[PDB]
């Protein structure tokens, strides 16, 4: 959600309003999602639609459509996060430059955390960051 | 419902990958009547989970081995009409090496009942085939020791219907000759003929006294006894219909034991199996004969090989992963491995030579792994060698004028030299000349494999 996502998803959704309420009509969210550009399954659709009487309204299509969007950027930036560090390009990053690239700041804990990359990171050492993901992104 | 069907699979998958292979196999029946519709895709899911169970009873489990067999040809047959084709293709792969590990909404079908008549020669024997099964049911109410009486009372052992054979008149017969007239035009409809064959055959109660000849000793063979599970099969599936025909009669649903025939209990295809059978052991009482009027990989190797012909022939126009599923079967025959394996050579390599000269790219790539599976083969098990090594020699020169596609005839041709020199050189000299033309101008790939695999 940005500046320029929170004003196109209100100016769908109240350009795809008429009656003044902040609710739309139950049947509008494939239609709000394909003016988005959006084209998902259908089942996917009947879930959002009963997570929303049948007047589907402004709060959590403003969350669920966060939701989706904030997936594409945890592939985007967890790609390039990574694509900072790790210069020849193939996601193998050393143990020991895992080490300097772990104790950022932000964060920056003691030796539990990163004790807790090395124990269990695969390491032959290049380390692939999938592991990393299916490690800590549960 | 996305995750919610997920969900189930994963349930369902869990559930049989933690389960001994005798449920296992008593699920693979339902499997195995799924396979049929595979081309959905989690019909194709119960399919994984079926290869699932393949591959763990591969094993020491690798009655429903001949059903294994039959699902894997009928999977085999149905894989064969056009992603979710390459998860079943590779799927199939390990279950193919567990069948060569051997090899080491219902909607029920009943048929029209009073369209054709009967002979008479069958109805000189329904006058003593409706008295017996009459004479057996008094017998088993003889077993209780029921006595006629006049008020039909339950409690007071009174039954009204016992009554002697002189007097029953024909709509007193009928009753119970409805399902007998009714079940033999069903067994008579389809084709099927019972001619003459030789001659044949505790304390009591009052009423009717049936000294019947014994029920409980008389068993048929194992076609008669399928052709009487076919005959149980139609009864169940007339009285589904009956009930489906009351159930929205009122204006409701449907009851929950409309299921497929293979996930019910004993008794209730014992039943219908004792209906059908009480024409046919009384038939062997009177000796009348009921007539009808693994190896299975094996065999289905040469078919397969067929099929891959056809699709040498015919595989580089999207069917590129039809030929790597084909492949794969025969990599997983390599590893569950005979002048029909002899056969399967001479057509495998017709299958490298029907498209020899337009060596679309990732069956390429496959192929030679497909290739070294082949040499597997020959190194898991009369003179075409000398026109097949002609046919290597065209395709290494349909392969040689182009990437590294020359390298990969060598490295084919190596694998050929590997699977025949583990256990004639004027092919030998077409390769030196061929070394020779394309060797100073990939190449030392070549060398190294033109350098030993010379034997």
């Amino acid at each position: 959600l940005t500046e320029e996502q929170i004003a196109e998803f209100k100016e769908a959704f109240s350009l795809f309003d008429k009656d003044g309420d902040g609710t739309i009509t139950t049947k509008e969210l494939g239609t709000v999602m394909r003016s988005l550009g959006q084209n998902p399954t259908e089942a996917e659709l009947q879930d959002m639609i009963n997570e929303v009487n049948g007047t589907i309204d402004f709060p959590e299509f403003l969350t669920m459509m966060a939701r989706k969007m904030k997936d594409t950027d945890s592939e985007e930036e967890i790609r390039e996060a990574f694509r900072v560090f790790d210069k020849d390009g193939n996601g193998y990053i050393s143990a020991a430059e895992l080490r300097h690239v772990m104790t950022n700041l932000g964060e920056k804990l003691t030796d539990e955390e990163v004790d807790e990359m090395i124990r269990e990171a695969d390491i032959d050492g290049q380390v692939n960051y999938e592991e990393f993901v299916q490690m800590m992104t549960a | 419902k996305g995750c919610s069907l997920t969900k189930a699979q994963r349930d369902s998958i869990e559930v049989c990958l933690l389960s001994r292979p005798s449920m296992m196999q008593h699920l693979l029946r339902r499997l195995v009547f799924d396979v049929p519709l595979l081309n959905k895709m989690p019909l194709k899911l119960l399919t994984n989970h079926y290869e699932r169970c393949w591959k763990y009873y591969c094993l020491p489990g690798g009655a429903s081995e001949e059903e294994l067999h039959l699902s894997r040809k009928l999977f085999w047959g149905i894989f064969d009409a056009l992603y979710e084709q390459e998860l079943f293709k590779l799927a199939l792969p390990c279950l193919s090496a567990v069948a060569g590990a051997l090899p080491p909404n219902f909607n029920p079908q009943p048929v029209d009942t009073s369209n054709i008549t009967i002979p008479e020669k069958l109805e000189y024997f329904i006058n003593k085939y409706a008295e017996h099964s009459h004479d057996k049911w008094s017998m088993d109410k003889l077993a209780n020791g029921w006595i006629y009486g006049e008020i039909y009372s339950d409690s007071s052992k009174v039954q009204p219907l016992m009554k002697p054979y002189k007097l029953l008149s024909e709509k007193e017969k009928e009753i119970y000759r409805w399902p007998i007239k009714e079940s033999l035009k069903t067994m008579l409809a389809w084709g099927w003929r019972i001619e003459r064959t030789r001659e044949g055959d505790v304390d009591a109660a009052h009423g009717y006294s049936p000294r019947a000849i014994d029920m409980s000793n008389v068993t048929l063979s194992r076609d008669l006894h399928a052709m009487a599970e076919m005959m149980a099969e139609n009864y169940h599936n007339i009285w589904a219909k009956k009930k489906k025909l009351e159930l929205e009669s009122k204006g409701g649903g449907n009851h929950p034991l409309l299921v497929p025939y293979d996930t019910l209990t004993a008794k209730e295809k014992a039943k219908d199996r004792e209906k059908a059978q009480d024409i046919l052991k009384f038939l062997q009482i009177n000796g009348y004969a009921v007539s009808r009027g693994y190896f299975l990989s094996a065999a289905s190797r040469p078919l397969c090989s067929g099929g891959h012909a056809s699709n040498k022939e015919k595989e580089m126009v999207f069917c590129k992963l039809g030929v790597l599923v084909r492949h794969r079967i025969s990599l997983f025959g390599n590893d569950a491995t005979l002048h029909i394996l002899g056969q399967t050579l001479d057509a495998r390599t017709v299958m490298k030579t029907g498209l020899e000269s337009v060596k679309f790219l990732d069956n390429a790539a496959e192929d030679l792994e497909k290739t070294m599976e082949n040499l597997k083969q020959g190194q898991f098990t009369t003179t075409v060698a000398l026109l097949p090594m002609l046919s290597s020699l065209f395709e290494h020169i349909g392969q040689h004028q182009f990437l590294e596609d020359v390298q990969v005839s060598c490295y084919r041709i190596l694998t050929s030299l590997y699977a025949l020199g583990t256990s004639v050189e004027r092919q030998r000299s077409a390769l030196g000349e061929c070394l020779a033309a394309f060797a100073g101008a990939a190449f030392l790939e070549t060398h190294l494999d033109k350098h030993n695999i010379y034997s």
